[PDB]
C-alpha cells in the first residue's frame, strides 16, 4: 500500500526538475527528475529505393549485306533502333564486305548500377509515432534510469517504484505521411509513386526493394544514329535523377526541424523534440517513507545568503541554521516557485548549520524553504551574471 | 551440390570433366562452356574450375592459380579524340566512367589491361594493350590518367584505373608504349566531386569526425563486382590477301580466316587452309580473321559477333564500391561576445566553412552560408534557443538568461 504521487514537467532534455511527494503523515520527499531523452519513432512502410541507374549497352549487332530486326524485350527501357546505310571500319579497314545493304542494330536498357547495394535513398510511408522517455530520477540517494512509452499506459517498475509517464500534451511530429531517408539524413519528401518517376529527377529508377530483379525506369533514353564508319552506340538520355537529388536536396531534418529536433537513423526517429509537457505518475513504496515522528524535528531556524547572482544556474548559496532534535536526513525544498534549490536531501545533527545552492531570476529574492517539516524564510539580494546569454537549459 | 550444363548433360559445376587445365586443352570449347552456364548460379565455381591450371606434368599443385586474363584479352575500340580532337581506333579506348564514391574516388575503365603481360602472367610494372592484330607489352611507369591537370591513380588492375582527380571538364587516360609512341584517349567529363561533411578542405586528415562515405576499395581481389564478356568478332586484315600475277592468294598462316569475294565459284567460307580465288581481283575480296578462342569486354564500341546470337559470359572486377569512413577536419572554434538576445562570433576559417542556424521553437527559420575568409556573424537568439553548426563541430545551443 504505497502513495501516487502526480506532477507534470515541460518536455524539455537536460533540465533538472525538483518534485515535493508530501504524504499525510509522512516526512516530506524530494525527487530530481531530469529527461535524458524523448524519442519518436514512427512506423515505416518501404514503398521503393532509388539509386544511380545503369544503361546497359552491350556490342551492337552489325549485320554485313544484310537487314537486322528489332524485337519487344520486357526490360526497363528497353530502346532498340536498326540503322541502314552503314560502311563502319576497324583498325584493319572495312568490317563489311558489302558497300550497300549494311545494318547496324543499336539496343540498351536500364537497370540498377552496381552502387545500388551502397549509395540509396529509401522512400518510405511514415504513421502514427509511438513516443518513448528516457528518464533520470534521484530516488533514495542514488540515480535510477526508466525507460518508459510517454501514452500513459506503459507502467515501469524500478527499485518497488511505479512509473506511469505521458500522455504527450502535443501529438506534434516533425515527420510527414511521406519521408525520404539516405544513410544518416531523413527528408519530408512527397516522392513520385511507383512507376510514376520523372527523367532526371528522384525516382527516374525506382526498385520496391534493394533486391528486387525488376525495377521501373523512365530516363528519356533514345538510341541515336552511329557516326560515319565508326562502331558505337550514341545515346541521348536525362542525367542521373538519384546524383541530381543528391545536390538539390537541401538540409535535412536534423537541421530544418522546429522545435530543436535531433533527427538519427537506424531506425528512424526525432529526438528531444522540446515541444509541450510531460505528465509523470509515480507509485512511491510504503517503505521509502519515513515517518514524521521517525524524522528529525527542526526548530530555531535561520537564513543568512552570504553570496546571489540571479542567473540560469545555481548562482546563490544559503546558510540555514537549525536545532534538530535527532540525527537523520532531511528532505530540503523551495516553498517558492521563483527560487529553487540545487540540494534535495542533507544530513541534520542538533544544533548545527547546512549549506545549499539554489537558482533565481529575481533581484530581490525572498523565498521558503523547507527542511524535513519546517519552513525557514531566506532574504536574498542577488546581482546581475556576466552574460546575457547562456549554453545551458 | 551445384549442377551445371554440357550439351546434353549435368555436372558439378566445381567439377567439369575437361580437367586439368580446361581452356589449355579446348579455348573455344571452354568458353562455349561457360557462355552456356552464364544464368546458373553456380557459374563461378565453373569459371574457377575452367581457368585454373595444375598439369600432369609438374612437380608440385598450382589448383590457386586462377587467372581470368588467359581466356580475356586487351582490345582496339572507338575514342572521339585520340590528340588534337581526331577519332582513332584507339588502344586506350575510355569504356566507363565511375563517380559514385562521395570520396571522390573515380573508377575508370579502359580497353587495355594493367598489371598483366601478353604471357598472361602478373606483373604490377607491366601493362599490356592491342598492337594492331597481336598484344604487346607496355610498362605501367608510362600509364597516366588527367583532367584539367594530371590525376593521382590510386589503384590498377586490368581494365580498370582508380583515380583522385581535380577539377575539370575532359578525362585523359594514356601509356607509352615498346616504341616510345604515346597513346592517349579524351572524353568530355564534368568532374567536380561533390564535399564531404561541411568543410571544403584540400589534403586528408589522420584526425577528425568520421563520416560515412564510400569509395572503390582498393583490394586487387575480383568478387562481387562484375561485367559481360564474350568472344571478339571478326579481325578485318588485307594484308591477309595478295596478287597471284592476276589472281587472288589468300594466305591463312595458322589461322582460322572468314573470306569473301565478289566473284564466282567458292567465293565465301571459314578457312582453315590457304584459297586461291580466279579471275578475281584484291579489291573484290574482303578477309579477317575470326576470334573463337579469347573473350573481350561486351564494348559498345566493338561490333558483335555475327555468327553466334546472345552468347555472353562475366567475370568479377577488382575495386568494388564500399561504405567506409571520411575522415573531415573540424574547424576551430570561433571567439564568441554576447549581447541582450544576440550571439555575436568572429569566424576565422582556414577553408570554405559552411555556417547554419536554426530557432528552437516553432519557427525554426532556418539559414545557412559558405563562410570563405574573416566575416563576423550577428545572430539573434530567442526566447526558444538558437542552436548554430559550424562546419564538422557538434552544433552549439545559445539561451537568453
Ligand atoms: C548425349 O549424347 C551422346 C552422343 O549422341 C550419347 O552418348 C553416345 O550414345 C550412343 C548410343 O547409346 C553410344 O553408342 C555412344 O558410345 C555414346 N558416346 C559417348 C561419347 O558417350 C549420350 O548417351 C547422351 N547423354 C545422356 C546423358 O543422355
Ligand atoms: C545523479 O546524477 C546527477 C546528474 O548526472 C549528478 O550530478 C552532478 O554530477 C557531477 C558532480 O560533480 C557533475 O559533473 C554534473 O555536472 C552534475 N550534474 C547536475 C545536474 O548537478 C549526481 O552526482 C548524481 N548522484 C549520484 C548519487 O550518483
Ligand atoms: C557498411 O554498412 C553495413 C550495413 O549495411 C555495416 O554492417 C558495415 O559495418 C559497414 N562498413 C563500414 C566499414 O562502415
Amino acid at each position: 500500500g504505497g502513495y501516487e504521487h502526480v506532477t507534470v514537467i515541460p518536455n524539455t532534455v537536460g533540465v533538472p526538475y525538483k518534485t515535493l511527494v508530501n504524504r499525510p503523515g509522512y516526512s516530506p520527499m524530494v525527487l530530481e527528475m531530469e529527461l535524458l531523452s524523448v524519442t519518436l519513432e514512427p512506423t515505416l512502410s518501404l514503398d521503393y529505393i532509388t539509386c544511380e541507374y545503369k544503361t546497359v549497352i552491350p556490342s551492337p549487332y552489325v549485320k554485313c549485306c544484310g537487314t537486322a530486326e528489332c524485337k519487344d524485350k520486357n526490360l526497363p527501357d528497353y530502346s532498340c533502333k536498326v540503322f541502314t546505310g552503314v560502311y563502319p571500319f576497324m583498325w584493319g579497314g572495312a568490317y563489311c564486305f558489302c558497300d550497300a545493304e549494311n545494318t547496324q542494330l543499336s539496343e540498351a536498357h536500364v537497370e540498377k548500377s552496381e552502387s545500388c547495394k551502397t549509395e540509396f535513398a529509401s522512400a518510405y510511408r511514415a504513421h502514427t509515432a509511438s513516443a518513448s522517455a528516457k528518464l533520470r530520477v534521484l530516488y533514495q540517494g542514488n540515480n535510477i534510469t526508466v525507460t518508459a512509452y510517454a501514452n500513459g499506459d506503459h507502467a515501469v517498475t524500478v527499485k518497488d517504484a511505479k512509473f506511469i509517464v505521458g500522455p504527450m500534451s502535443s501529438a506534434w511530429t516533425p515527420f510527414d505521411n511521406k519521408i525520404v531517408v539516405y544513410k544518416g539524413d531523413v527528408y519530408n519528401m512527397d516522392y513520385p509513386p511507383f512507376g510514376a518517376g520523372r527523367p532526371g529527377q528522384f525516382g527516374d529508377i525506382q526498385s520496391r526493394t534493394p533486391e528486387s530483379k525488376d525495377v521501373y525506369a523512365n530516363t528519356q533514353l533514345v538510341l541515336q544514329r552511329p557516326a560515319a564508319g565508326t562502331v558505337h552506340v550514341p545515346y541521348s538520355q536525362a542525367p542521373s535523377g538519384f546524383k541530381y537529388w543528391l545536390k538539390e536536396r537541401g538540409a535535412s531534418l536534423q537541421h530544418t526541424a522546429p522545435f530543436g529536433c535531433q533527427i538519427a537513423t537506424n531506425p528512424v526517429r526525432a529526438v528531444n523534440c522540446a515541444v509541450g509537457n510531460m505528465p509523470i505518475s509515480i507509485d512511491i513504496p510504503e517503505a521509502a517513507f519515513t515517518r514524521v515522528v521517525d524524522a528529525p524535528s527542526l526548530t530555531d531556524m535561520s537564513c543568512e545568503v552570504p553570496a546571489c547572482t540571479h542567473s540560469s544556474d545555481f548562482g546563490g548559496v544559503a546558510i540555514i541554521k537549525y536545532a534538530a532534535s535527532k540525527k537523520g536526513k532531511c528532505a530540503v525544498h523551495s516553498m517558492t516557485n521563483a527560487v529553487t534549490i540545487r540540494e534535495a536531501e542533507i544530513e541534520v545533527e542538533g544544533n548545527s548549520q547546512l549549506q545549499i545552492s539554489f537558482s533565481t531570476a529575481l533581484a530581490s529574492a525572498e523565498f521558503r524553504v523547507q527542511v524535513c517539516s519546517t519552513q525557514v524564510h531566506c532574504a536574498a539580494e542577488c546581482h546581475p551574471p556576466k552574460d546575457h546569454i547562456v549554453n545551458y537549459p | 551440390p551445384v549442377m551445371c550444363l554440357l550439351a546434353n548433360t549435368t555436372f558439378p559445376c566445381s567439377q567439369p570433366p575437361c580437367t586439368p587445365c580446361c581452356y589449355e586443352k579446348e579455348p573455344e570449347e571452354t568458353l562455349r562452356m561457360l557462355e552456356d552456364n552464364v544464368m546458373r548460379p553456380g557459374y563461378y565455381q565453373l569459371l574457377q574450375a575452367s581457368l585454373t591450371c595444375s598439369p600432369h606434368r609438374q612437380r608440385e599443385s598450382t589448383k590457386d592459380n586462377f587467372n581470368v586474363y588467359k581466356a580475356t584479352r586487351p582490345y582496339l575500340a572507338h575514342c572521339p579524340d585520340c590528340g588534337e580532337g581526331h577519332s582513332c581506333h584507339s588502344p586506350v579506348a575510355l569504356e566507363r566512367i565511375r563517380n559514385e564514391a562521395t570520396d571522390g574516388t573515380l573508377k575508370i575503365q579502359v580497353s587495355l589491361q594493367i598489371g598483366i603481360k601478353t604471357d598472361d602472367s602478373h606483373d604490377w610494372t607491366k601493362l599490356r594493350y592491342m598492337d594492331n592484330h597481336m598484344p604487346a607489352d607496355a610498362e605501367r611507369a608510362g600509364l597516366f590518367v588527367r583532367t584539367s591537370a594530371p590525376c593521382t591513380i590510386t589503384g590498377t588492375m586490368g581494365h580498370f584505373i582508380l583515380a583522385r582527380c581535380p577539377k575539370g571538364e575532359t578525362l585523359t587516360v594514356g601509356f607509352t608504349d615498346s616504341r616510345k609512341i604515346s597513346h592517349s584517349c579524351t572524353h568530355p567529363f564534368h568532374h567536380d566531386p561533390p564535399v564531404i561533411g561541411r568543410e571544403k578542405f584540400h589534403s586528408r586528415p589522420q584526425h577528425g569526425k568520421e563520416l560515412p562515405c564510400s569509395t572503390y576499395v582498393q583490394s586487387t581481389a575480383a568478387t562481387t563486382e562484375e561485367i559481360e564478356v564474350h568472344m571478339p568478332p571478326d579481325t578485318p586484315d588485307r594484308t591477309l590477301m595478295s596478287q597471284q600475277s592476276g589472281n587472288v592468294k589468300i594466305t591463312v598462316n595458322g589461322q582460322t580466316v572468314r573470306y569473301k569475294c565478289n566473284c564466282g565459284g567458292s567465293n565465301e567460307g571459314l578457312t582453315t587452309t590457304d584459297k586461291v580465288i580466279n579471275n578475281c581481283k584484291v579489291d573484290q575480296c574482303h578477309a579477317a580473321v575470326t576470334n573463337h578462342k579469347k573473350w573481350q569486354y561486351n564494348s559498345p564500341l566493338v561490333p558483335r559477333n555475327a555468327e553466334l546470337g546472345d552468347r555472353k559470359g562475366k567475370i568479377h572486377i577488382p575495386f568494388p564500391l564500399a561504405n567506409v569512413t571520411c575522415r573531415v577536419p573540424k574547424a576551430r572554434n570561433p571567439t564568441v561576445t554576447y549581447g541582450k538576445n544576440q550571439v555575436i562570433m568572429l569566424l576565422y576559417p582556414d577553408h570554405p566553412t559552411l555556417l547554419s542556424y536554426r530557432n528552437m521553437g516553432e519557427e525554426p527559420n532556418y539559414q545557412e552560408e559558405w563562410v570563405m575568409h574573416k566575416k563576423e556573424v550577428v545572430l539573434t537568439v530567442p526566447t526558444e534557443g538558437l542552436e548554430v553548426t559550424w562546419g564538422n563541430n557538434e552544433p552549439y545551443k545559445y539561451w537568453p538568461q
